[PDB]
């Protein structure tokens, strides 16, 4: 592996920019082929099954990707912060869900509960649309910039939609397109 | 049965059993404090009650009808202790359309209208809530016999259900009569007292009717508390009790994994 | 060190009877929530 | 062992019935040698030390055994109906046990119990007495008719019985001595 | 390892005796490496860190620890009487105590407290000053005879020095000393 490996720089005289498809034998990520794959990477993105089972898409895992650019010298302050505290709160939720199995859901306290309507609704808007999947979902394609993704959970953070239902943000682009379609969904009610 | 579904059903009972075991000491806390406030409530509510006892009023045959009043909490996880009270709400029912009346249930609790919704969804006045969260103080029986007697339902007879605290460990289920009609209370013992009127014995048994309510309240409390301790306690013990097979079935499949790796490849070496 | 270690979330992972249980528990109690929202969305919208 | 099963056959000459007692190594049903032979049966009955363990004799399996002629265009449909209705009843029963075991029976509904009970009533007239185990068992053997069989169970499945302890359906025969061993047992 | 431990033993002209130490992989003690050791093995020792913590010394576990010849046949009668009876008090405190952290101090009975008051002067009467320590702590070493263990246990177990305060029994020899400090103490 290594010896092919190697060939795939960007030395002095050009560059090369790769994309590689890892495929994982029983969604066992201790195996030796995937084991022995990590070393040679700068960025990674791991898919999960039981996300894709609640019909989130893309499937990917927020607590277990990584990259090397991920530094407050690189990328700014306010991006930074932003990653930390979306995931610090994914991970809170996490501890939550051992109480609630024993103890029904209404006997938490009012901070728990506000705790867990916030992460579901971080949860949602992680999922888009894609435009080679215009077959499977039905709808059009989007692309975000980088501010708007910034601004967005920022702003989910902050609190500024506490009085909106979940399901204004599933399956869509910016965070301008949740309102409107939570007033059609308010209007066809 | 292989490696991996054993971790997880391991590691999940490795969870529920903290859980419990956490949730034990809470109930311990707030019985102390439950016990210790009983005792002063106690003599107020044997000391409302001594004149009907001294002087026997009996309700006469009427058809007037009952309001039978039935106490809980909004909380699980507590035993039997909403079902005894739901058990014998069912069987009075039963005696009273024997005779024939236009009896009517009120609950406070949500667990008592949850339970008998479904035969006796017709017979409910009126249902309160919010109620277990926080300790009971006077003001909520205030509340109660408040909105009791605006409904326009009149009655001659009625009854209270409650759950009496007797010991750490045991606990009586009992109910107590209610003589608030006016007509009723007028009879031939009452002529002992000189210095009556309408007024007068309308207004003290509307005073009867909340102490009797704040009474049962601070009586069914304690109980619920001693029996939610005895739960949290005996689950613990059955966690404890399955996590101490599933490590032995754990510890014998890891052997059985190397070994059965081994023999691959000593046999692919030997066949070179 | 050497025994078996517990973590979070380890109760939704194995898929037994607790966990489902734990899921449709929560989807009943926000699926209750939104009719008030929208309520409360749709007369605020028409009032101004 | 292809080789030897296919002789025991039945051709357009005769007849032959086979009865074959398997045995599996240190309780496993996956090992190579009982996992090869189930291609080569019509009827299947599994036999599990847990039930042996309860007292229930003979200790069947009732969700592991199959049969090629359970359908209603052979046996009829009542026979069929019955069968269905009580492996749905035991399969039930069985998904509430991770509840049960910690939790505790306050924490269920009573359809809930009353599924409980009636499943653990099922379970217990499944037993029966042998006649070639009376000399070390101090019963008396007995053989039991195919209708009363199918008869007795659409009684219990109907609910005619709630009324009697569980302990009256243990170790009888037809379901008429269910009745007077719970009588005597007052 | 059978050719190893065979060559300790007890012969006319004299004995070896070995002390060993073991260590557990993965906790497990079914493993092939501990479980063959164990069967050579007459008794054991065990040191924890929670008897440190209190500030005992030499940490011995006396709950957990076992020997083999602790049999009425080879010790004696009075000798297993009184070792089976310091077991059972310091038995019954350990349960005692999670009493005394839920419904109070208050609800001990007449006996409890007696009872108490008694495991915590054995608690105490187990420990020991040595000699290879003795200018560290500034203290003579102890070496107690078999008998006036014996007598010194027996005579606690008994309830004769009842009104003696508990820390004359601490980092002392025989029983004599324990009276002498209390003596000088107050």
């Amino acid at each position: 592996m290594g010896t092919m490996q190697e060939r795939i720089t960007t030395t002095k005289k050009g560059s090369i920019t790769s994309v590689q498809a890892i495929y994982v034998p029983a969604d066992d990520l201790t195996d030796p082929a995937p084991a022995t794959t990590f070393a040679h990477l700068d960025a990674t993105t791991v898919l999960s099954r039981a996300i894709a089972e609640l019909g989130i898409y893309p499937a990917v895992d927020p607590l277990d990707s990584t990259s090397r650019i991920m530094d407050p010298n690189i990328v700014g302050s306010e991006h930074y912060d932003v990653a930390r505290g979306v995931q610090k709160i994914l991970q809170d939720y996490k501890s939550l869900q051992d109480i609630i199995a024993i103890l029904g859901m209404d006997e938490l306290s009012e901070e728990d509960k506000l705790t867990v309507s916030r992460a579901r609704k971080i949860q949602r808007f992680l999922s888009q649309p894609f435009q080679v999947a215009e077959v499977f979902t039905g709808h059009l394609g989007k692309l975000v910039p980088l501010k708007e993704t910034i601004k967005g959970f920022q702003q989910i953070l902050a609190g500024e939609y506490d009085h909106l239902p979940e399901q204004a943000f599933y399956m869509v682009g910016p965070i301008e397109e949740a309102v409107a379609k939570a007033d059609k969904l308010a209007e066809e009610h | 049965a292989t490696l991996k579904d054993i971790t997880r059903r391991l590691k999940s009972i490795k969870n529920i059993q903290k859980i419990t075991k956490s949730m034990k000491m809470v109930a311990a806390a707030k019985y102390a404090r439950a016990e210790r406030d009983l005792k002063p409530a106690r003599v107020y509510g044997i000391g409302s009650l001594a004149l009907y006892e001294k002087a026997d009023i009996k309700v006469p045959e009427d058809k007037k009808k009952h309001l039978i009043i039935g106490v809980s909490s909004d909380r699980g996880l507590c035993g039997a202790i909403h079902s005894s009270v739901a058990k014998q709400i069912k069987s009075e029912v039963a005696n009273l359309t024997a005779a024939g009346k236009e009896v009517k249930i009120v609950g406070v609790g949500d667990k008592i209208r949850g339970i008998l919704h479904r035969t006796h969804s017709d017979q409910f006045l009126v249902t309160f809530k919010e109620v277990g969260r926080k300790p009971p103080t006077f003001g909520d029986a205030s509340v109660i016999a408040l909105e009791l007697l605006n409904s326009g339902y009149e009655f001659d007879e009625g009854s209270i259900i409650f759950n009496r605290f007797r010991s750490v460990i045991s606990y009586k289920t009992e109910e107590k009569p209610i003589f608030s009609l006016d007509t009723v209370a007028s009879a031939e013992s009452m002529s002992i007292y000189d210095d009556i009127d309408a007024d007068v014995l309308r207004n003290y048994q509307e005073y009867s009717l909340a102490n009797i309510i704040y009474y049962s309240l601070k009586e069914s409390t304690t109980s619920e508390q001693s029996a939610r301790m005895t739960a949290m306690d005996n689950a613990s013990k059955n966690a404890s009790e399955m996590i101490d097979k599933l490590t032995l079935t754990f510890n014998r499949t890891r052997q059985a994994v190397i070994t059965k790796e081994l023999i691959e490849i000593i046999s692919g070496a030997a066949a070179l | 060190p050497e025994g078996v270690r517990s973590g979070a979330g380890a109760v939704r992972d194995a898929g037994g009877a607790f966990g489902k249980k734990e899921q449709a528990d929560e989807e009943r109690y926000f699926r209750a929530r939104a009719r008030e929202q929208l309520a409360a969305l749709k007369k605020h919208h028409e009032n101004e």
